[PDB]
């Protein structure tokens, strides 16, 4: 489907503190009031989405529905692809040149047959239960912005914090989401799945280079943001 | 200071800037000339009187009330309620940009204003053309009314009405100045322009000016001396141009402020220190007197104007 | 042009021309600002010449500090000096003053000057020179009673 | 200094600005984050069992701070030879990857592990590139890798068709077809086994004992570097402007404690003028504000050489608590003059209503007088009538024209 | 207009001009001030009545 992102998709442009001031910066942001894709009826006919300028992943999952993410170039043999798998108390981030199937799934970590690893970046796990993520890759630095806020996208305001940044640069042109089910469907190259579970919906929104004016309060958090090609008042 | 503005803690940068010539020798000289001119403009309008005058202890001039323009002994700062209202409404360390406070503070200008008020109330206009001559305020009003053509009888008879009208005007002018927030615009625009110019001159240091980075240490700690001497030259030229245009803007604004201060001193001398026959040089209408009031960056003249009204048709021959 | 070759000295000549043009544009700007200042000063001087030398003005300190009478100009290699003749009162004295005088049930006001008193006496004088004169009908006018 | 600034010898009376007062920093501090991810160099040099020369054990090292000093915790090794780099400045650079190749060889074959040299080891087992920029270390291991009966577990390839390529491995066990006779997996005439064994025994001399050799090769591809040397650290400074180098942020100033609670992801803060105002400490969680110390402008208030030579100094816009009567004013702080309590006529302007002059003796400093004091008696029945006149002359000088010039 | 006078139909030229700071901003602000002043000077002489 297609919905509208009224006033969400903002993050800290740089790791610097500001106090009760206005900062105008030309960065890569999601345009306010834009046409974002809301894939709620696609319960794994799930083509991979591009990764031109980053992604805005919003999730209202009940409990532990998303199991990880895949970001590749062509998902073929000898193709560097960054995989992130979030377990219960640990996360595994690696870059593998192995080929992946149509819809990789986790059931206990058999995603594909081929295996070839170059680098690994395990760290602290990442994951009314809104979870916003902003994934970008500039200057060879794969940056992620994470936020966990209670509550569809409301009319409130919530900034995204640069939690993790990985020093690796790939021509990422793919995007794969990982769901969870209890029907116990093994994936030795399987291309279809499905099970009666909670609501599953992954938002997709492409970023664009725009100039944003952010207001920093006395505590140094982003509370007000203004786009610069939306309304004449802005 | 070009030794610190252009070159931030660098000796070779200063040696290369000294090679450019004596740009700073004339820039800091023009800045000192502007400072001396601004310090002198404050002495041609407020320092016209030679001796400081005081008000009599008895606050009974004949029916008029000057409590809003005379200094209030309750407040430690010797100013008037009008001056206190004008002072509480004008909203006022770097890489080599300093600000010098003026010579005459807000207290000496207040004393000059009080002396001018005492001279124009008790003496009239004799305090600005020679020795001070004592004269009652109603007789001064009669003089000022006869100076424009109106006979003295209308004042010696209807004195209470004129006093009540003057008191009502003095009481209403405060509300009129407090109603419109843009009344003190001419005094706030100059401060805003100065603040914006200073903030811009400080902020333009972050601009790359075509170089790799704005800080000299990053350039000199990532490249080679033969390859990091043209990237520093770009920044030096950019900052020199940004300071030259700033000095030009400061010179233009200083000339404008000098013209405004000359006009203000002329109005102070021709409206407060005597009555003028000009039409709209001492107020819109028939000018009678003028009261000065100080302000952190200017002067407010309160002109008393006598206006006819309730005219009627008659036959003339 | 004698140490370096043409194709490598062109950049140096260009930089020298840029520097000498930047150092001259600022000089032209300073000359324009000072010329505007001198123009304003000359306009003010011409106004003072016309309103002080070629006639008497009623302005306070535009033709000298005090009461202006006349002005004499004097040339100077780059300016003009005005010598203003000023009449200043001095040796003032205290006297008793009154608005009007009530006689025969009518309040008479002076035409020119005011009523001065030195003790059981009343005379009429001007506002610039003490000249005691008897209160007559020529220098006084009736404008009602003293009620 | 005033004469040098004005370029003259007979200065006039007044205040003249000559230079600016700057406080130079005494020390210089450098604070970088802790060193946590020490690369596994101990498990490569102090392992339990090394592999053969042909099956040289290769380990990749990335995403860790490499301490090149732990390499010298033991020290009898004769071959600590670095090619293309210096063994001292290894901590002054960073590389993307570190490849560690360990292998055991004889004592006479240690010199063969070098770019360009040939022999029996670096031809069919482990060949180094010609433009090899790295370090080869080699040390004897007789006590650990020698058995009385014989340590025949280490193998080595002796025969092969052609030489190897830089950083190439061969683990084939096929019979070396020497002659035209096609070998059928059996050994004999013109069919020899390529892999032979070492007869390591403690009774050997110094040229045939087992020697462990490690080769550290640095790779600096276009990818961002993740292996940097150990960063140094220093102590903190309070109430003194020094040179700080907090995690790349370099500057000069005083680092004072404050209450500017930063966010966990940010390290420093910029003010409205984009100038850095606060910065975290890379060691302890505490915010430190950067403040410029004593800075301003010096001005000489000289009465002129015509009268005397006693001058006074004035620091403008800076308190004179830190680095001749000292007196603090609202427009600065002047030394060399005494503050007089009686207001006289202003001669040399200073600022904030203070003027200097020569009493005659020394430079004075007094509040400027706005004029005399005269209070006339205001009465509703009294007047002041003039009696005499005075004809005075007033001079008013005004410029008209300028100097017509052209370029 | 700085974007068209110096960087006419060139995006890279505009990106290079953007790093020069607020020179264009202060220039256009001064031009707008001149325009407002010229529009105001026509009301102090003719709009007195
Ligand atoms: C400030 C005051 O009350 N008196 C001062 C005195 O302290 C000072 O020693 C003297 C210097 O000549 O000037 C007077
Ligand atoms: C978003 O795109 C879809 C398909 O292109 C369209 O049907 C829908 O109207 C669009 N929504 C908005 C708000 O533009
Ligand atoms: C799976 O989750 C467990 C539970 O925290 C964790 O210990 C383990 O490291 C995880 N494994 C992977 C491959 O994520
Ligand atoms: C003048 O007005 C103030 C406030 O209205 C009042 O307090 C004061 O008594 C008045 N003075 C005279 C002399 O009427
Ligand atoms: C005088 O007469 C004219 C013509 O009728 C009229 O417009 C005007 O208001 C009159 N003036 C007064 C003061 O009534
Ligand atoms: C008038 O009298 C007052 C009070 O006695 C005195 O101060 C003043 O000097 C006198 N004026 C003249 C001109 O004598
Ligand atoms: C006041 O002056 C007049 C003018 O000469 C004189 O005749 C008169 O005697 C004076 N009054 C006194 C009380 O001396
Ligand atoms: C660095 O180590 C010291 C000593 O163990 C410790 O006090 C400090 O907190 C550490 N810094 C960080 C950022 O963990
Ligand atoms: C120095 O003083 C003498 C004596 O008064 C005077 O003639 C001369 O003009 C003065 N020179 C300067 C430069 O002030
Ligand atoms: C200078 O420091 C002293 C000592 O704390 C203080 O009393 C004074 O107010 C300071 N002056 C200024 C201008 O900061």
């Amino acid at each position: 489907s297609y919905t509208n992102s009224f006033t969400r998709g903002v993050y800290y442009p740089d790791k610097v503190f500001r106090s009760s001031v206005l900062h105008s910066t030309q960065d890569l942001f999601l345009p306010f009031f834009s046409n974002v894709t809301w894939f709620h009826a696609i319960h794994v006919d799930n083509p991979v989405l591009p990764f031109n300028d980053g992604v805005y992943f919003a999730s209202t999952e009940k409990s532990n529905i998303i199991r990880g993410w895949i970001f590749g170039t062509t998902l073929d043999s000898k193709t560097q692809s960054l995989l992130i798998v979030n377990n219960a108390t640990n996360v595994v981030i690696k870059v593998c040149e192995f080929q992946f199937c149509n819809d990789p799934f986790l059931d206990f970590r058999v995603y594909s047959s081929a295996n070839n690893c170059t680098f690994e970046y395990v760290s602290q796990p990442f994951l009314k239960n809104l979870r916003e993520f902003v994934f970008k890759n500039i200057d060879g630095y794969f940056k992620i912005y994470s936020k966990h806020t209670p509550i569809d996208l409301p009319q409130g305001f919530s900034a995204l914090e640069p939690l993790v940044d990985l020093p690796i640069g790939i021509n990422i042109t793919r995007f794969q989401t990982l769901l969870a089910l209890h029907r116990s469907y093994l994936t030795p190259g399987d291309s279809s799945s499905g099970w009666t579970a909670g609501a599953a919906a992954y938002y997709v929104g492409y970023l664009q280079p725009r100039t944003f004016l952010l207001k920093y309060n006395e505590n140094g958090t982003i509370t007000d943001a203004v786009d610069c090609a939306l309304d004449p008042l802005s | 200071d070009c030794t610190m503005y252009i070159c931030g803690d660098s000796t070779e940068c200063s040696n290369l800037l000294l090679q450019y010539g004596s740009f700073c020798t004339q820039l800091k000289r023009a800045l000192t000339g502007i400072a001396v001119e601004q310090d002198k403009n404050t002495q041609e309008v407020f320092a016209q009187v030679k001796q400081i005058y005081k008000t009599p202890p008895i606050k009974y001039f004949g029916g008029f009330n000057f409590s809003q323009i005379l200094p209030d002994p309750s407040k430690p700062s010797k100013r008037s309620p009008i001056e206190d209202l004008l002072f509480n409404k004008v909203t006022l360390k770097f890489n080599g940009l300093t600000v010098l406070p003026p010579l005459l503070t807000d207290e000496m200008i207040a004393q000059y204003t009080s002396a001018l008020l005492a001279g124009t109330i008790t003496s009239g206009w004799t305090f600005g053309a020679g020795p001070a001559l004592q004269i009652p305020f109603p007789m001064q009003m009669a003089y000022r009314f006869n100076g424009i053509g109106v006979t003295q009888n209308v004042l010696y008879e209807n004195q209470k009405l004129i006093a009540n009208q003057f008191n009502s005007a003095i009481g209403k002018i405060q509300d009129s100045l407090s109603s419109t927030p843009s009344a003190l615009g001419k005094l706030q625009d100059v401060v805003n322009h100065n603040a914006q110019a200073l903030n811009t001159l400080v902020k333009q240091l972050s601009s790359k000016f075509g170089a790799i980075s704005s800080v000299l240490n990053d350039i000199l700690s990532r490249l080679d001396p033969p390859e990091a001497e043209v990237q520093i030259d770009r920044l030096i030229t950019g900052r020199l141009q940004s300071l030259q245009t700033y000095v030009t803007q400061q010179l233009i604004r200083a000339a404008e402020i000098r013209a405004s201060a000359n006009l203000a001193a002329t109005k102070m001398s021709e409206c407060v220190l005597g009555q003028s026959k000009r039409v709209d040089f001492c107020g819109k209408g028939y000018h009678l007197m003028s009261f000065p009031q100080s302000a952190p960056h200017g002067v407010v003249f309160l002109h008393v104007t006598y206006v006819p009204a309730q005219e009627k048709n008659f036959t003339t021959a | 042009l004698s140490r370096l070759d043409p194709p490598e000295a062109e950049v140096q000549i260009d930089r020298l021309i840029t520097g000498r043009l930047q150092s001259l544009q600022t000089y032209v700007t300073q000359q324009l600002i000072r010329a505007a200042e001198i123009r304003a000063s000359a306009n003010l001087a011409a106004t003072k010449m016309s309103e002080c030398v070629l006639g008497q003005s009623k302005r306070v300190d535009f033709c000298g500090k005090g009461y202006h009478l006349m002005s004499f100009p004097q040339s100077a290699p780059h300016g003009v000096v005005f010598l203003h003749v000023t009449y200043v009162p001095a040796q003032e004295k205290n006297f008793t003053t009154a608005p009007a005088i009530c006689h025969d049930g009518k309040a008479h006001f002076p035409r020119e000057g005011v009523f001065v008193s030195n003790g059981t006496h009343w005379f009429v004088t001007q506002r610039n020179f003490y000249e005691p004169q008897i209160i007559t009908t020529d220098n006084t006018f009736v404008s009602g009673n003293c009620d | 200094e005033t004469k040098c600034t004005l370029k003259s010898f007979t200065v006039e009376k007044g205040i003249y600005q000559t230079s600016n007062f700057r406080v130079q920093p005494t020390e210089s501090i450098v604070r970088f984050p802790n060193i946590t991810n020490l690369c596994p160099f101990d498990e490569v040099f102090n392992a339990t069992r090394f592999a053969s020369v042909y099956a040289w054990n290769r380990k990749r090292i990335s995403n860790c701070v490499a301490d090149y000093s732990v390499l010298y915790n033991f020290a009898p090794f004769f071959a600590f030879k670095c090619y293309g780099v210096s063994p001292t400045k290894l901590n002054d650079l960073c590389f993307t990857n570190v490849y560690a190749d360990s292998f055991v060889i004889r004592g006479n074959e240690v010199s063969q592990i070098a770019p360009g040299q040939t022999g029996n080891i670096a031809d069919y087992n482990y060949k180094l590139p010609d433009d090899f920029t790295g370090c080869v270390i080699a040390w004897n291991s007789n006590k650990l890798d020698s058995k009385v009966g014989g340590n025949y577990n280490y193998l080595y390839r002796l025969f092969r068709k052609s030489n190897l390529k830089p950083f190439e491995r061969d683990i084939s066990t096929e019979i070396y077809q020497a002659g035209n006779k096609p070998c059928n997996g059996v050994a004999g005439f013109n069919c020899y086994f390529p892999l032979r064994s070492y007869g390591f025994r403690p009774t050997y001399g110094v040229g045939h004992q087992p020697y462990r050799v490690v080769v550290l090769s640095f790779e600096l591809l276009h990818a961002p570097a993740t292996v940097c040397g150990p960063k140094k650290s220093t102590n903190l400074v309070k109430n003194k402007c020094v040179n700080f180098n907090f995690n790349g942020l370099t500057g000069t100033g005083v680092l004072t404690e404050s209450n500017k609670k930063f966010l966990p992801f940010q390290q420093f803060g910029r003010d409205i003028a984009d100038t850095t105002d606060a910065v975290r400490d890379p060691q302890t969680l505490e915010i430190l504000d950067i403040t410029p110390c004593s800075f301003g402008g010096v001005s000489v208030i000289t009465p002129g050489t015509n009268t005397s030579n006693q001058v006074a100094v004035l620091y403008q816009g800076v308190n004179c608590t830190e680095v001749s009567n000292v007196f603090q004013t609202r427009a600065g702080c002047l030394i060399g003059a005494e503050y007089v309590n009686n207001s006289y006529e202003c001669d040399i302007p200073i600022g904030a209503g203070i003027c200097a002059s020569y009493q005659t003796q020394s430079i004075i400093a007094y509040t400027m007088s706005l004029g005399a004091e005269n209070s006339v008696a205001y009465s509703n029945n009294s007047i002041a009538i003039p009696t005499n006149f005075t004809i005075s002359v007033t001079t008013e000088i005004l410029p008209v024209s300028m100097t017509k010039t052209s370029v």
